[PDB]
RNA sequence: CGAUGUCGGCUCGUCGCAUCCUGGGGCUGGAGCAGGUCCCAAGGGUUGGGCUGUUCGCCCAUUAAAGCGGCACGCGAGCU
RNA sequence: GCCCCUAAGCGUGUGCUAAGUGGAAAAGGAUGUGCAGUCGCGAAGACAACCAGGAGGUUGGCUUAGAAGCAGCCACCCUU
């Protein structure tokens, strides 16, 4: 990779930040592609699923108040914006984590304001 | 060949600056 | 197996290894070549040889080039004789080459197989040689 | 074990080191196996 | 280097002491002393730990500096955790038992094969064909488990010999 | 676990079938049987068909859309594949019947879009040297 | 287009002569001379390390300004002379130019693309010289061989030119040759 | 050239290793028996006859094997 | 030429060699080492190691008994 692509990256990620409502951030340790594949049929029809270097989100994040998820950024990182509503992509991904027990809820970002992994379930149980 | 070796070699000597009789 | 049609004299002094070349001393008709870097006379069959190692690795395509000529003869006696009574028969066809002097020239696609067909053949010449390139 | 003054890597998981002031072609296989001399 | 950088950490229950270049370590399983190269200074970490040295930056001294931190991390494991190579034998009629502290094999000769047990080393056969080779220091367990693993030359058709834990021989077909 | 290519109309084969399904336990006669009534069903072309395996030697198959190759071969009309793909084109299809196998691989695919598999078929017309239009 | 010259430094030679020449060389500069419509030769010493990079950057024929003890000139490579062992650079020609001067140098050119798969592409002309202002010599010269079937002759007359620049030599001076692909057996009797 | 006796055989050896046997190994298109090839190794051993002046060679019986060379093609003030 | 044999320096300063190279040798083979110079990537985290993946289409077609990403020829694409 190069630092124009990288940077071309840090564009993209901060646009998609900006049409997104809220972000949830997960794991994907021990995912196959076809169940990435599975995730994404069940996800892109209504939200956005995707992953990246962590460094590069982190740049991305400067735009905005996003620079406190950067804390939940140790360990692999699955970004998943919500282009329609703001909850469906956290369902779905709940049900795939419990699903698969390989995705670790990481994190969210609601209303300005980053959660805890109790906190998302709650939100996503309102 | 040793012999005519070890000859033709001891001409590289420093004090014969490296010519000798019969070479 | 190269020999010239006539020569005007069939018996001549051995080409002398003095001084470095000066002519074709610069790849001109393909890609890459072969260039020397000691003087040794080099003879039709491992011109012969050579030729045919560049052609057998690099297959179907390309051109490959021989700019040095065997023109020059060389006799020898026959065995189990005595010194005099004439000079030998013509019976070596070489051609001089001094450093500098580029002797296969060849014209491929690719990097790899172009260089390692001209390693191929060099490594049937009586010389130290090199590979050079259009490039300074 | 191939004795030539030549050694060479014939494969891609041939590892050349040096023994005792003698360069060695050492494999997996053992057939690859060789040294200098 | 990389590997002389990285500093060993020692446990509590392990006594270490540095006599000039001399260096001792006694521990649960017993104790081990070390000599190190004269370029390679050693010394002992405030906060519980042991930091190499080599004041130089030459081949020599670049080369030492990683074999003695191994060196001293192999010495500190030793006594703190103690080393255990695992064997299994294969092939038929094949078998092992302990004759008291010594090891006795069935491998097909004419007589049974004795192995003795060097100080600092003990067996313990738990299945005629799975024993396990146990010792404080890693040389020690090294050397014993590559003498027992070469009693029988080695068989790429049917397989028969001693084999360590997790070891993939290589094996061919003899047709006729 | 593995997988296979084979016709519709008949089973007990001799090259594909026969030895990988014995070496893995499972009943060939059922397997047949089942598999025949299934593509006399079918009765369009051959069928792929996987096979998964389980502890109590129980088999469970796996019956695919008709091969896409396939497809683009009854298309295009013509039985066997061009020699020189891109260099000598034997046959030409219309967008009607790639968009039919294309609504086909939609069906046995993870395509979002028809347009996808209509891609996907033409690029295998293109790997077969046919052209799409 | 235009090249902004390339800076170096120049010192008169004190001492001109084979053995000074080779001194010279041997403390890794470079002798040259300095001559042009003026009419008035200058002996000189260049670096050989900033020349070698010079001419590496900018080809064959590169415009430089030379300061002589102050004194700026204009000048262009003319000749090279270069030992066929060492590779080394021995003595150049450089030309004294001004702004609006047409010179007729060399250029070299190269192929890019990819033809035919079943064809042999073939230069037999390695360089072309061409009429141009001293200030915007090309650094090359360059033909597209894609698509392009079987025997094909591409000739000086067919080479694409920036402005104001002029091809001399004549347009039937065959430049890139585009052949068939010699067979497995064509190359056993070519050169026996 | 005011003389350095010449081929085979006998007798007596002595040295090299480029090893024929015995000894130690690596890779095998090494299952085993038996091999092939390469590396190490000179301690000892390395047969008797038919034909030929013969060296050499072919052959007959064996043997673990029936090694290759240098020493004025070792050795005639030692023999023929 | 200058440690002792053997007259005069186990001379001074700055580096190199680990081969007794010095104190014999070729084509060629080689992660020996010192110096000088180019090009690639890299804290927006490079290389090595490690963990998790590395799919579907589809076994792409010709071709054979066979062709399944890997006897052989061709193009050599699409989604996530
Ligand atoms: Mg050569
Ligand atoms: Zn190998």
């Amino acid at each position: 990779m190069a630092k124009a692509d990288k940077a071309t990256a840090v564009a993209d990620i901060a646009e998609q930040f900006k049409a997104s409502t809220a972000t949830v951030v997960t794991e994907y340790r021990g995912l196959t592609v076809a169940n990435l594949a599975e995730l994404r049929r069940a996800l892109g029809d209504s939200a956005t699923y995707t992953v990246a270097k962590n460094t590069l989100v982190k740049r991305a994040a400067s735009e905005a108040g996003i620079e406190g998820l950067d804390e939940l950024f140790a360990g692999p990182t699955a970004i998943a914006f919500v282009k329609g509503e703001a909850v469906d992509a956290a369902k779905a991904i709940k049900k795939f984590a419990k699903d698969n027990k390989a995705l670790v809820i990481k994190g969210g970002y609601m209303d300005g304001k980053a959660l805890s992994v109790a906190d998302v379930e709650k939100i996503a149980d309102l | 060949a040793k012999r005519g070796r070890k000859k033709r070699d001891r001409k590289h000597s420093k004090a014969n600056h490296g010519k000798r009789p019969n070479a | 197996m190269l020999i010239p049609r006539k020569v005007k004299h069939r018996k001549q002094h051995h080409p002398e290894q003095r001084g470095i070349a000066s002519g074709g001393t610069s790849v001109s008709f393909g890609d890459y070549g072969i260039q020397a870097l000691e003087h040794a006379y080099i003879t039709n069959r491992q011109i012969e040889s050579a030729r045919i190692a560049i052609n057998r690795h690099i297959k179907r395509g390309g051109k490959v080039w021989i700019n040095i000529f065997p023109d020059r003869p060389l006799t020898k006696k026959p065995a189990e004789t005595r010194m005099g009574s004439g000079k030998g028969s013509p019976e070596w066809w070489v051609a001089n080459v001094k450093p500098g002097r580029v002797l296969f020239e060849l014209s491929y696609p690719d990097e790899k197989t172009a260089r390692d067909a001209l390693t191929r053949a060099i490594h049937k010449l009586p010389i130290k040689a090199r590979i050079v390139t259009r490039e300074e | 074990m191939k004795v030539n003054p030549s050694v060479k890597p014939i494969c891609d998981k041939c590892r050349v080191i040096r023994r005792h002031g003698r360069v060695m072609v050492i494999c997996s296989d053992p057939r690859h196996k060789q040294r200098q001399g | 280097s990389r590997i002389g950088k990285q500093p060993v950490p020692v446990p509590s229950g392990v006594d270490v002491t540095i006599n000039g270049q001399n260096l001792s370590v006694k521990g649960p399983k017993g104790t081990l002393t070390l000599d190190v190269a004269e370029p390679i200074s050693v010394s002992r970490a405030e906060d519980g730990a042991i930091v190499v040295t080599r004041p130089d930056d030459e081949r020599r001294s670049r080369s030492l500096h990683g074999l003695s931190r191994t060196l001293i991390a192999n010495l500190v494991t030793g006594v703190t955790e103690g080393y255990t190579q695992k064997m299994e034998i294969f092939g038929v009629g094949y078998r092992v038992q302990l004759k008291g502290q010594n090891l006795e094999f069935a491998l097909g000769y004419s007589h049974p094969v004795l192995i003795e047990a060097p100080e600092g080393i003990t067996f313990a056969v738990e299945s005629p064909t799975k024993f396990s080779v146990s010792g404080i220091d890693k040389q020690k367990v090294g050397q014993i488990s590559a003498v027992i693993r070469r009693l029988r030359r080695p068989d790429p058709y049917k397989g028969k010999g001693v084999r360590y834990e997790g070891e993939q021989i290589r094996r061919k077909v003899g047709k006729t | 676990l593995i997988k296979l290519q084979i016709q519709a109309g008949q089973a007990n084969p001799a090259p594909p079938v026969g030895p990988a399904l014995g070496q893995h336990g499972v009943n060939i006669m059922e397997f047949c049987k089942a598999y025949n009534a299934a593509t006399e069903s079918q009765r369009g072309n051959v069928i792929p068909v996987e096979i998964t395996v389980y502890e109590d030697r129980s088999f469970t198959f796996a019956l695919k859309t008709p091969p896409a190759a396939k497809l683009l071969l009854k298309a295009a009309g013509v039985q066997k594949g061009s020699g020189e793909p891109h260099k000598t084109k034997v046959a030409k299809v219309t967008w009607d019947q790639v968009r039919e196998i294309a609504e086909t691989k939609k069906a046995d695919l993870n395509a979002n879009d028809i347009d996808a598999a209509a891609k996907i078929i033409a690029g295998t017309a293109r790997s077969m040297g046919i052209t799409v239009e | 287009t235009a090249n902004i010259p390339n800076k170096l430094t120049a010192n008169v030679r004190t001492r001109t002569g084979k053995g000074a020449s080779r001194q010279a060389r041997r403390d890794g500069k470079v002798p040259a001379v300095l001559y042009g419509h003026g009419t008035d030769p200058q002996h000189l010493e260049l670096n050989a390390r900033d020349f070698a990079a010079v001419l590496r950057s900018h080809g064959t024929n590169a415009i430089l300004t030379l300061d002589i003890e102050g004194t700026e000139q204009l000048a262009l490579t003319k000749a090279l002379d270069v030992h066929p062992i060492r590779r080394n650079i021995q003595h150049a020609d450089l030309l004294v130019v001004q702004r609006g001067e047409k010179v007729t140098v060399e250029v070299t050119v190269l192929v890019e693309g990819d033809a035919t798969p079943g064809t042999l592409v073939t230069q037999d002309a390695n360089t072309i010289e061409i009429e141009a202002e001293a200030l915007s010599i090309p650094e090359q010269l360059t033909v597209s061989v894609e698509g392009v079937e079987a025997g094909t002759q591409i000739t000086a007359g067919q080479i694409s030119l920036p402005e104001g620049v002029n091809l001399i030599s004549d347009p039937e001076l065959l430049v890139v040759n585009v052949v068939e692909a010699p067979s497995a057996e064509a190359l056993e009797e070519e050169g026996a």
